RNA sequence: GUGAACAGCCUCUAGUUGAUAGAAUAAUGUAGAUAAGGGAAGUCGGCAAAAUAGAUCCGUAACUUCGGGAUAAGGAUUGGC
RNA sequence: CUCUUAAGGUAGCCAAAUGCCUCGUCAUCUAAUUAGUGACGCGCAUGAAUGGAUUAACGAGAUUCCCACUGUCCCUAUCUA
RNA sequence: GCAGUCAAGCGUUCAUAGCGACAUUGCUUUUUGAUUCUUCGAUGUCGGCUCUUCCUAUCAUACCGAAGCAGAAUUCGGUAAGCGUUGGAUUGUUCACCCACUAAUAGGGAACGUGAGCUGGGUUUAGACCGUCGUGAGACAGGUUAGUUUUACCCUACUGAUGAAUGUUACCGCAAUAGUAAUUGAACUUAGUACGAGAGGAACAGUUCAUUCGGAUAAUUGGUUUUUGCGGCUGUCUGAUCAGGCAUUGCCGCGAAGCUACCAUCCGCUGGAUUAUGGCUGAACGCCUCUAAGUCAGAAUCCAUGCUAGAACGCGGUGAUUU
């Protein structure tokens, strides 16, 4: 199988444990849960959501890994 | 006169009278027909429903669009700690049925069955079988005498099995006890299997195998007094109705000038004893494996229990089935896994498994991890650390 | 009639009275369900359609030579969350269908939008006329 | 005080804390709410409920007793520093 | 031209809150309409201050359709006092 | 309303495949009448809604016979009510017609079932309008519009729940009895085969799926949120801060637990006797004959298996039985 990633958080997605959302053209998004789904529908911004991957990857926070 | 639009009966008349079962433990109202050409083996086993989780596997049903493809099916877990035999039982045949003769027992019966046969343990004297037990101090004269009498008679025979409940995390210091009928030939072998197993335990590992069908016998979950619509799915009345709408309108006609049994009245939903069938086993394991969550395809060390523990239960540290799907009763409830009364020729009983992967994640939350290892791998250094 | 196989159960989301968008190039803008082809009967149960079900529908928005008559149709997209055995719960953002004959041939020559796998696998002409799929 | 405002919401002064009470928390009710997807198919009948709702700006038809219709319809904005 | 008895329904208006036969006939709306609207008229029994025809605004009036809106409904479910 | 009988004749020929005139025997009480026995010191009198049951004069599903049956589709008929018998437009409607799906969209009964169960649209109080009739008051199975739907705590019935007495108390069990539930279709292959001049066009076996119904269950998904759990926001009060209160749960996002959805998932058995019907042997009747004896198979039938309860006066077994 393929542990998918959350389109809003990049958290990891095992089978059954969430949802798929086909945008109206073909753009797919995978969701772990109604939480991330509702955020997506609210059109919220993960780079500003203080706590996802796409937040800290932007923020150069605690990666401490690219200089090894 | 002529209900305008013919519609079908609500509810099932056979599963009446929807009353409370006499006990949480569900009787076995019939057993597998014996094939007197085999060793003696039990026809059932006892355990505790523990929950569920999500296994993944591949299909082997040609004919399917999902043939040879992965499927995310549903499995319920039964904790099946090995159950110990402490008696056997006779049944002679009459025009009134299988009438009993003796219920013969072992010697060093545990506090658990001694507790079962009381109600107020700590201030009783704990004196149940004292004299029947001292009767073992001899050679075992009447012991073997009735063993012989049952060898003679007893067209049917049942071993008496009490659970090793102190194992499971339950706080019930009492072990449920019950009969299981034997279906080998060779009455001598029957009774001697019994006897050698006196004070000995047995496990499903000796009774069940993968990809085999069982049946589940237990009590429905308790829902209390409840009304007509939800008990029978009857159509809710409109919002405009005077005096309630979660009701039935016509509870009967004028003639017959009474109210019939066929009619949906309020009452008790639940604590019914039910017998669901044809549930296929998916895995039969033990306490030692640190890594049942590791499989043929999974190697990450993690057993069946999910993170944080099963809900309302505690953790499986003993033997276990994962069997398919829905099995009556809720968690902590006793259950009988009986085996069938006929052969499946389904192709579905026989489409075996190659399991692939399990969610081992907290059902007390929306678990997005499998291990605390994975947990730390995913997030990492906490402001708490070192 | 004319189906390329069978259909696994699918969560129903398009009852009667529903209006879905047409996703072909027939000349329509809306499709109004009135019946469903299988639609086993029951008292005060609305016939429901789902992805890949053939129905009968009409136009409310489109051409004068297209509206005001009944025509069979086929669903392609469905916002009603359903399940595939592989555990993915998936849903489109919209509800969408196409026009057709009793055998499963569209009046169309292309589509404007994504499509459902089951409808594609069961209706070959729709799959052909499809561009992107899911 | 908010706010257009004696609205509604909170509060100072003054006055009350008085309408049998305790334990549970089944159906059924009364009253209050939320609900996937669809959207009046229910129903005699869109009864009841939901939506909208203030203020600023733009925009504002038919018909007209030229006074009106008109807040028409219909759009956008509103926070704090 | 003439009888009734004095005259013989004018302008307008309609299956209208007035029309039996009647779900009138035509069109339109609609998948489909005993509903609605617009026309027809030898109108059982329309009609001129027993007022006719019309009509802006107003209507806790009656009625039809449309948009949004929705637990009305498909189909129930759950929560609170 | 439904069914029979005889047979003129249709049916190319042919009375009887299917029909059936002239006549005639009947049944039912789902039509309307006829009568007025009950009830006028009162039975709540339309329809629909919802819910159960019952009947067969079976529309479909199961098995069969017959044909003007080559196959397909259909028509006649027999066992049979076990399981089903729809969503909607207009109408107050029953009825009626239309649309459409359907396997099928059969008829009906139960105080024209069902108002202390609803609604109350209509009818049928008073109010108001129109037309016609009447001098007039007023009338009109003529039209329109607005118009309070009461009470269960009693007995029974039902549904669920307890319960004395059986020497006590506890444990495991039996099973009389009562009920019973599964249904239906499609696709693939069959097979473009059989069949047929072709047009067209099957079935069986077998696999996958599905509808309707039912019984459970919550891992997932979804719904729910007083976890008043986290956060945010408005207004005001606590001097400010933090931290807080009130706003009949203050509102919003999230939201586990728990409850629930065909909005989710799982599952839903096989053995015997029988119907019609077809056959064996086989006379009666020296032949024949499924029958008179006897007998074989055979249905969604019946009864068992299994499923539910467990008789509170049906039963067994077993253990402890008072400083």
């Amino acid at each position: 199988m393929k542990v998918e990633i959350d389109s809003f958080s990049g958290a990891k997605i095992y089978p059954g444990r969430g949802t798929l959302f086909v945008r109206g053209d073909s753009k797919i998004f995978r969701f772990q849960n109604s939480k991330s789904a509702s955020l997506f529908k609210q059109r919220k911004n993960p780079r500003r959501i203080a706590w996802t991957v796409l937040f800290r990857k932007h923020h150069k926070k605690g990666i401490t890994e690219e200089v090894a | 006169s002529h209900r305008k639009y013919e519609a079908p009966r609500h509810g099932h008349l056979g599963f009446l009278p929807r009353k409370r079962a006499a006990s949480i433990r569900a009787r076995v109202k019939a057993f597998p027909k014996d094939d007197r050409s085999k060793p003696v083996a039990l026809t059932s086993f006892l355990g505790y429903k523990a929950g569920m989780t999500t296994i993944v596997r591949d299909l082997d049903r040609p004919g399917s669009k999902f043939h040879k493809r992965e499927v995310v099916e549903a499995v319920t877990v039964v904790d099946t700690p090995p159950v110990v035999v402490v008696g056997v039982v006779g049944y002679v045949e009459t025009p009134r049925g299988l009438r009993s003769l003796t219920t013969v027992w072992a010697e060093h019966l545990s506090d658990e069955v001694k507790r079962r046969f009381y109600k107020n343990w700590y201030k009783s004297k704990k004196k149940a079988f004292t004299k029947y037990s001292a009767k073992y101090a001899q050679d075992g004269a009447g012991i073997e005498r009735e063993l012989a009498r049952i060898k003679k008679y007893a067209s049917v025979v049942r071993v008496l099995v009490h659970t090793q409940i102190r194992k499971t995390p339950l706080a019930q210091k009492k072990a449920h006890l019950a009969e299981i009928q034997l279906n080998g030939g060779s009455i001598s072998e029957k009774v001697d299997w019994a006897r050698e197993h006196f004070e000995k335990t047995v496990a499903v590992d000796s009774v069940f195998e993968q990809n085999e069908m069982i049946d589940a016998i237990a009590v429905t979950k308790g829902h209390g007094f409840e009304g007509v619509t939800h008990r029978w799915g009857t159509k809710k009345l409109p919002r405009k109705t005077h005096r309630g709408l979660r009701k039935v309108a016509c509870i009967g006609a004028w003639h017959p000038a009474h109210v019939m049994w066929s009619v949906a009245r309020a009452g008790q939903r639940g604590y019914h004893s039910r017998t669901s069938i044809n549930h296929k086993i998916y895995r039969v394991g033990k306490g030692d494996d640190e890594a049942n969550g590791a499989t043929s395809f999974d190697r990450t060390k993690k057993t069946i229990t999910p993170m944080g523990g099963f809900v309302h239960y505690g953790e499986i540290k003993n033997d276990f089935i994962m069997v398919k799907g829905c099995i009556p009763g809720n968690r902590k409830r006793i259950v009988t896994l009986r085996k069938s009364l006929y052969t499946n020729t389904s192709r579905k009983a026989l489409e075996e498994v190659s399991l692939k992967w399990i969610d081992t994640a907290s059902k007390f939350g929306k678990g997005r991890f499998q291990t605390p290892a994975e947990k730390h791998a995913f997030m990492g250094t906490l402001k708490k650390d070192l | 009639n004319g189906a390329q196989g069978t259909k696994f159960r699918i969560s129903l989301g398009l009852p009667v009275g529903a209006i879905m968008n047409c996703a072909d190039n027939s000349g329509a803008r809306n499709l109004y369900i009135i019946a469903v082809k299988g639609s086993g009967s029951r008292l005060n149960r609305l016939p429901a359609a789902s992805l890949g079900d053939m129905v009968m529908a009409t136009v409310k928005k489109g051409k004068p030579e297209l509206r005001k008559k009944v025509m069979p149709a086929i669903v392609v997209r469905q916002a009603k969350s359903w399940r595939r055995r592989d555990g993915v719960f998936l849903y489109f953002e919209d509800n969408a269908g196409v026009i057709a004959n009793p055998k499963g041939e569209m009046k169309g020559s292309a589509i404007t939008g994504p499509v459902g796998k089951e409808c594609a696998d069961l209706w070959p002409r729709v799959a052909s006329n499809s561009g992107v799929v899911v």
